[PDB]
C-alpha cells in the first residue's frame, strides 16, 4: 500500500514561513500528483495546489499562489509545501493527498492537468500561527 | 473568476436504520461536466474516499453507501442506507473546475446518528 | 535531430540516434480522455509510425518540432 | 418507452421507468478502442445526458431506437 | 481462477455429429467470449469460432461456417460446439478457451468483435472419426 | 478471402542456458496492426499464455520469456533466455484478421533442448 507520512506539527510567529514535508513510500512517485489540502479548525477542506513531478510544474489555487510553493524531490520521494507570510488564518491542519490517476505510463503521458479523486492521504500536520501582524 | 461552488447542508441528523441523503449542488456549470467524488472524515482522522466518479464505491466501503447525480437540480448526492452509529463523520463532495484548473470541495456535512427513541 | 520524448521522467528533449531523423507525436484516447485529454507519445523515428484506428500520428523534421501540449513554445 | 440497455446480462430491451422517455447512446474510447472499437453505454433517461469532452451522446424517442452495433 | 471443464473423448462414424461441452466454474460467463479451437493430430491450433453470451452472438471461421454451431447457456455456464457431417479431417483435439478481455464493464460494452488472447483453456476433447464418406 | 498467414519455423533446438528466439512473420498487412500473443503447449497439455499484447507477461510466467515486434521484417518474436529443459514444448503465435473477423494462429514451433555439446 502507498502511504504518505508528514512532518510534525509546528507553531510559528506571524510573518514567518513553514515548510511541511510528505514522504511517499510504496509506489511510483514521479507519475502521480500530490496535492496539499488544508483544513482550518472546524472548517472545510481547501485545495492549495499540487505537483506533478514528471512535468516538473506545480498547479496552484489562486487563493494561495502568491505565498505557497509546492515542490517534490524524486530522490527522496518527498513532496513539500512552503507557506510564507503566515497569519492567524493560516492556522490549520495541512494534508498531502495523492491523486489516484497517474500522469504517465508505458512511455506516454496525458495531455491535461485534471486533479482526480485522492485515495491516499497523509496524517496531517497542524500549523498554528501565533497572534499579531 | 471564482471557482464554482459545491453547496452541502452543514448538519444532518437521522435515526439509525433509516436512509439519509446528503446533497451537493454545483452553483454554475453542469454537474455532469465533472465527476463528483465523496470523502468521509472521522474526527481527528484524515479523509477517505467513500464514492468516486459519481457512483463508484472503493473496495472496503459498505454497500449501504451509494452516489447519484441529478441533472435537473444540478446536484450530486451521497445516500447511506441502514444508517449506523459508525457512519457519524463529516462528508465532503469534491469536483474540478476546468476553467480555473482547481479542485473544488463542498463545505462539508456533519452527519449525526440520533440516540433518542421518541421525538417531540 | 533533437526531439521531445515521453520516455523520460521528467519529459525531455533528446538527440535522436543515427538514422532516426524524424520526430513523432502519437496520440489517442483512453477511458480518461474526458478529464485528462489524449494520451501523448513523443519520440524519435526512422519512418513515421503507422496509426491504428482511433490513433493519430504526426511526424516532423525540425528540432523539438513535436512538443507535449503543456510544453508548446511561447 | 422501450430502450436498449447495456446494464443487463445479456444486453436487452427494457421498459424505461416513469419520467424517463428518452433512449440514449453514450460512447467513448478506452485503451482498447483501436481493436474493440468504442465503448457503448445504452439506456433510458429523462433528459439527454450531458457530454464531457471526447464523449458522444445521442438520444431518441421511439421504442428500441438505440441498438448496440452488434444487435443491428 | 475460473476453470473450463470439457466433456470426454468420443469416437464417431463419418457423417455423424458431435456436441462437445465446456462448463465454466463460477456459474457465469460474465461478459467473456468463449472460443473453440481444434488441433488435428500432430498439427497446429485452428480457430473455429466463438460466442459472446452477453450479446447472444456467435462468430465463425469460414472453414467451419455452416457446419459448426457454437452455443452457450448462461444459466448452466456451459458452452457447446456441435460439429456436423464428420469426416476424417475432423479427427482432432477440440479445446474451448476464454477471451481474457470481457466485452462489458460498468454497464457499457465494446462496439466491435475482436478476439484477444485466450487465458483459460479447457483440457481438450479428442474426437476420432472413422474412415470413408 | 484468405486470412493472412503467420509463419514460424517448425523446429528450434538449442542447448540449455542459451537464449533462443522464435519468430512469427505476418504475410500480408502490418504486424503492428494487430496484437500478437504467444502460447506454450507441452505435450499432452492444453496451451497456456506466455506473452500477450506483443510483450506482456501473464502473472506467473518467468521473466526469461519476452516478446518483441520488428516492423522492418513484419514479424513478432518470442525470446527465451536461460533455456531450461522444462521449456521444451510447442509455441504458437496468434493475432487477428480484422477483414475476415478471425483469429489467426501461427503454425507452431517445436522447441527441443540439446543435451550433448556440439561444435
Amino acid at each position: 500500500q502507498v502511504q504518505l507520512v508528514q512532518s510534525g506539527a509546528e507553531v510559528k510567529k506571524p510573518g514567518s514561513s513553514v515548510k511541511v514535508s510528505c514522504k511517499a513510500s510504496g509506489g511510483t512517485f514521479s507519475s502521480y500528483a500530490i496535492s496539499w489540502v488544508r483544513q482550518a479548525p472546524g472548517q472545510g477542506l481547501e485545495w492549495m495546489g499540487g505537483i506533478i513531478p514528471i512535468f516538473g510544474t506545480a498547479n496552484y489555487a489562486q487563493k494561495f499562489q502568491g505565498r505557497v510553493t509546492i515542490t517534490a524531490d524524486e530522490s527522496t520521494s518527498t513532496a513539500y509545501m512552503e507557506l510564507r507570510s503566515l497569519r492567524s488564518d493560516d492556522t490549520a491542519v495541512y494534508y498531502c493527498a495523492r491523486d489516484n490517476l497517474g500522469y504517465c505510463s508505458g512511455g506516454s503521458c496525458y495531455s491535461d492537468y485534471y486533479y482526480y479523486y485522492m485515495d491516499v492521504w497523509g496524517q496531517g500536520t497542524l500549523v498554528t500561527v501565533s497572534s499579531g501582524g | 473568476a471564482s471557482n464554482f461552488m459545491l453547496t452541502q447542508p452543514r448538519s444532518v441528523s437521522e435515526s439509525p436504520g433509516k436512509t439519509v441523503t446528503i446533497s451537493c449542488t454545483r452553483s454554475s456549470g453542469s454537474i455532469g461536466s465533472d465527476y463528483v467524488h465523496w470523502y468521509q472524515q472521522r474526527p481527528g482522522s484524515s479523509p477517505t474516499t467513500v464514492i468516486y466518479e459519481d457512483n463508484q464505491r472503493p473496495s472496503g466501503v459498505p454497500d449501504r453507501f451509494s452516489g447519484s447525480i441529478d441533472s435537473s437540480s444540478n446536484s450530486a448526492s451521497l445516500t447511506i442506507s441502514g444508517l449506523k452509529t459508525e457512519d457519524e463523520a463529516d462528508y465532503y463532495c469534491q469536483s474540478y473546475d476546468r476553467s480555473n484548473h482547481e479542485v473544488v470541495f463542498g463545505g462539508g456535512t456533519k452527519l449525526t446518528v440520533l440516540e433518542n427513541l421518541y421525538f417531540q | 535531430i533533437v526531439c521531445h520524448t515521453t520516455a523520460t521522467s521528467p519529459i525531455s528533449a533528446v538527440t535522436c540516434p543515427p538514422g532516426e531523423n524524424l520526430c513523432y507525436r502519437k496520440m489517442w484516447c483512453d477511458a480518461f480522455c474526458s478529464s485528462r485529454g489524449k494520451v501523448v507519445e513523443l519520440g524519435c523515428a526512422a519512418t513515421c509510425p503507422s496509426k491504428k484506428p482511433y490513433e493519430e500520428v504526426t511526424c516532423c523534421s525540425t528540432d523539438k518540432c513535436n512538443p507535449h501540449p503543456k510544453q508548446r513554445p511561447g
